[PDB]
RNA sequence: GUUCUUUGUAAAGUGCCUUCGAAGAGUCGAGUUGUUUGGGAAUGCAGCUCUAAGUGGGUGGUUCCAUCUAAAGCUAA
RNA sequence: GUUUGACCUCAAAUCAGGUAGGAGUACCCGCUGAACUUAAGCAUAUCAAUAAGCGGAGGAAAAGAAACCAACCGGGAUUGCCUUAGUAACGGCGAGUGAAGCGGCAAAAGCUCAAAUUUGAAAUCUGGUACCUUCGGUGCCCGAGUUGUAAUUUGGAGAGGG
């Protein structure tokens, strides 16, 4: 195929070409808006594994993030991701956000490529792969955390390391602080 | 020597059966008569638009 | 309450539903020979011991040939088109049963066939035929 | 004067484009295939445009209108798509690959001309995915390949390869060397 | 007694491929090098794979990395300069 | 149940023989400050520095052995 | 050719058609986050990963088909209940915090993409438009699309032939 070759080349990312490919592009995203929609995926075999069908209902957000956070070390322990996310989840409030990728970064600014669906699109409405965004259990899946990145951030995985948060934080803490009382007592 | 030994298929060599399901579909909507074959179709415009 | 309040006062009424005896018994629907013998006055599992047919696979927890004969019964108890037939009649035609020159004809054989598919197809055509 | 935003982005990104140093597998673009040799090219890929979707349905039509009521050989195309291009590359089933200079993210046909010289392919990089896009019925195309051909083009095929080996690969040996864009 | 298990995915563990490591080879000398590689192979005609592999394993992960990498690095060398 | 349509060298499945055969990177990891956990094994996460490999890689268990396939997605009770 | 034409990117339009906000909020998913108090006065700690604040969903939500547990004569997605069990572990080893595997039971269900050429044929789709048996179908047209929509394939392998 072709997508193998540009797998590997983009895990080369100090490399001199996509050294110099993401100079330029860093340069060129500043002079742009904050958010603003991409013509088309800058790493399509990244978007197309992250599930960017190139069809009619599906649309790549670009979008930037400030960095960083003991004044300046009051945390705020959400990603910069999440963030991304968020932002393009509200300026496209018709749409629902699909996955994520990063693209290129920078001191001050991390940037993104956010993939949205058009559930109301006719093209996706039908073909039983795609459908499923319709369902209205889908509405803002990253305000929530939800996507690939939000279910990274809460722990949610499988195991001894992730028993605080498997089934999520808040609802295993309200379950084993709960005195559980029978009509016999136990 | 090419980088993988794929045993090439036989539909790379016999006419195609995608092309012969389009066709088989045509067919069948000609004798239901909604698809006007393209000889009539001449016919449709040397009686019409005079 | 607030809006309970109001709606128990109102002249618009309620929308009451009394669908409380048919959340205990639910006609059987899927199978009419079970559907003639079942005794709504027994449970699940004493219909299914009545009928005979076995309702838990896994032994429970707990403690613990009528209408099957019938059902024994009534459980004891793909054509050619036209084009393909044609196409069938002309290898017939010219060759007949050698499928080693039959196969490697490529101008009735377009499709390059193997010989297991042509002797198949052939019987097909000739069982319903003479 | 004052120009608009997206106009100014475009001029910097022209001028970004020269100014810079750029790594070598990149500049081996623009070292690309002269104007008598690229319309030589097209003269015989024009006589291999595929089968345009008005032509093949009208085609498939008169099929069923014919054969339903009262052979051919594989006809032979241009091949256009890069998954299938880089696919029939490495296959060996290229003998002439076509490379566009201007594609919208670069990152994606860096390997290709690199990779047409390890397998033995004789590639050139012609200037447009826009003329490419022209004979094979889409807007861009990238890529376009020729697997096989008519026996009256074969001769004419063998010496576009020759002339092409001739052109853009013994003039352009120095492009896999030396970074390009040192414009003072 | 035992019964002679299926084979699973990490048993036929990195089975050999002969397109991938193509298609990697093929990317690494086509994207050129990272700044600190591009240092490491100037560093190994220099100063040797002794100080080599100390300056790889402050900039990657662990030693086990280091050894994979600078040997990476010393197959650069041997392919560039002899055939 | 009764009835109208089914087709096209169409779509599958079983067993054997024969020829091949990829698996998710600013991600794992490492350091680091901060948060967090019953998690002393450094439990999860977030920010920042640096940043991998494919007879890979992760997680456990007294020379090795076992068991998973990450960094993509849906799904009732 | 000082002309004409492909594209690329960026716009506009009371353009055609759509869609988002606000309410409710018990439960559910996130973000953000204290203090009174309790610990001997007390920067850790505790109340508490709580209340308040902010966003986002449904009839449930979330979770979910192992980068799981184990060490067995091995089990086998999640979730929930009894049990583990005030156990292991944490903690001025202080006040105090505090699981999970196993066993029983409730309920159970599995799958789908990306990565290997349809290349004897973009087989795919949206819209407009005229009919019809109208949660749609059919015909024609403008497009999207090869920087990849379809069919095949997902490790339990799988694919091409015989």
């Amino acid at each position: 195929g072709a997508y193998k070759y540009l797998e590997e080349l983009q895990r080369k990312k100090q490399s001199d070409v996509l050294r110099f490919l993401q100079r330029v592009r860093v340069w060129e995203y500043r002079q742009k808006n904050v958010i603003h929609r991409a013509a088309r995926p800058t790493r399509p075999d990244k978007a197309r594994r992250l599930g960017y069908k190139a069809k009619q209902g599906f649309v790549i957000y670009r979008v930037r993030v400030r960095r960083g956070n003991g004044v300046n070390e009051l945390k705020y322990q959400r990603s910069l991701r999440a963030t991304a996310e968020e932002r393009v989840g509200r300026r496209a409030a018709n749409l629902r956000v699909l996955n994520s990728y990063w693209v290129n970064q920078d001191s001050t600014y991390k940037y993104f490529e956010v993939i949205l669906v058009d559930p109301q699109h006719k093209a996706i409405r039908r073909d039983a792969r795609y459908n499923w965004i319709c369902d209205p259990v889908h509405k803002h899946r990253e305000a929530r955390g939800l996507t690939a990145t939000g279910k990274k951030s809460r722990g949610i995985n499988k195991g001894h390391k992730f028993n605080n948060t498997k089934a999520g934080r808040r609802k295993t803490w309200k379950r084993q602080n709960t005195l559980s009382l029978w009509r016999y007592r136990k | 020597m090419p980088l993988t030994a794929v045993p090439e298929p036989k539909r790379r060599f016999v006419p195609s059966k995608n092309e012969a399901k389009r066709v088989m579909k045509i067919v069948r909507a000609i004798r239901e008569g909604r698809i006007i074959p393209p000889k009539k179709l001449k016919e449709m415009k040397e009686k019409e638009k005079i | 309450s607030v809006r309970k309040r109001k709606m128990n006062r109102s002249s618009v009424g309620k929308a009451t539903r009394r669908n409380k005896d048919k959340q205990r018994k639910i006609n059987i629907q899927s199978n009419p020979i079970i559907a003639a013998n079942w005794d709504y006055s027994l449970t699940m599992a004493q219909n299914y011991k009545k009928l005979g047919l076995r309702a838990k696979l896994q032994t429970p927890a707990g403690g613990k040939e009528t209408e099957v004969v019938k059902k024994l019964e009534e459980l004891a108890s793909r054509s050619q088109s036209e084009r393909e037939e044609e196409w069938l009649e002309k290898l017939y035609k010219k060759h007949g049963d050698d499928y080693k020159k039959m196969f490697f004809d490529k101008k009735l054989n377009i499709y390059q066939q193997s010989e297991g598919d042509l002797k198949r197809r052939l019987l097909r055509w000739k069982k319903r035929n003479g | 004067v004052k120009w608009p935003e997206y106009v100014r982005v475009q001029r910097q990104k022209k001028i970004l484009s020269i100014r810079l140093k750029v790594p070598p597998t990149i500049a081996q673009f623009q070292y690309t295939l002269d104007r008598n040799t690229a319309a030589e090219t097209f003269k015989l890929f024009n006589k291999y445009r595929p089968e345009t979707a008005a032509e093949k349905k009208e085609r498939l039509t008169k099929e069923a209108a014919a054969v339903a009521e009262g052979a051919s050989p594989k006809p032979y195309a241009v091949k256009y798509g890069l998954n299938h291009v880089v696919a029939l590359i490495e296959n060996k089933k290229a003998k002439l690959v076509l490379i566009a200079n201007d594609v919208d993210p670069i990152e994606l046909v860096v390997f290709l001309p690199a990779l047409c010289k390890k397998m033995g392919v004789p590639y050139a990089i012609v200037k447009g995915k826009a003329r490419l896009g022209t004979l094979v019925n889409q807007k861009t195309s990238a890529v376009a390949a020729l697997t096989e051909v008519r026996a009256e083009d074969e001769a004419a095929l063998a010496k576009l390869v020759s002339t092409i080996d001739a052109n853009f690969a013994d003039k352009y040996d120095e492009v896999k060397k030396h970074w390009g864009g040192g414009i003072l | 007694t035992s019964m002679t298990p299926a084979p699973k995915i990490s048993y036929k563990k990195g089975a050999a491929s002969n397109r991938t490591k193509f298609v990697r080879s093929l990317v690494r000398e086509i994207a050129g090098l990272s700044p600190y590689e591009r240092r490491l192979i100037d560093l190994i005609r220099n100063s040797g794979e002794k100080r080599a592999r100390k300056v790889a394993k402050k900039r990657l992960g662990s030693f086990t990395r280091a050894k994979a990498k600078v040997e990476e690095m010393n197959n650069i060398i041997a392919a560039s300069r002899r055939h």
